[PDB]
């Protein structure tokens, strides 16, 4: 269930950090980054409580 | 040497749980209702829900 949630969106535009990366500017790209951090981080804390 | 001469029975009680009710929750009946566009949306988020 880790390894999976790494091709989750969590509401961006893609789950391949590279893809949004190389496909929009930084200003806008970086509330897609935002997203995929937070929702990766908390899968991360998710599987350390349990 | 001090030595007793009677006794007493004793009853005491100790009281233990031993189970808590069993609860079942459904993600997209508390996160969306009968919202479909809210599932669609929560299906992005990936497996948090099973």
């Amino acid at each position: 269930t880790l390894v999976k949630q790494l091709s989750s969106n969590f509401g961006a535009i893609s789950s391949v950090l590279n893809d949004i990366l190389s496909r929009l500017d930084p200003p806008e790209a970086e509330v897609q980054i935002d997203r995929l951090i937070t929702g990766r981080l908390q899968s991360l804390q998710t599987y350390v409580t349990q | 040497i001090a030595i007793p001469t009677n006794f007493t029975i004793s009853v005491t009680t100790e009281i233990l749980p031993v189970s808590m009710t069993k609860t079942s929750v459904d993600c997209t009946m508390y996160i969306c209702g009968d919202s479909t566009e809210c599932s669609n949306l929560l299906l992005q988020y990936g497996s948090f829900c099973t």
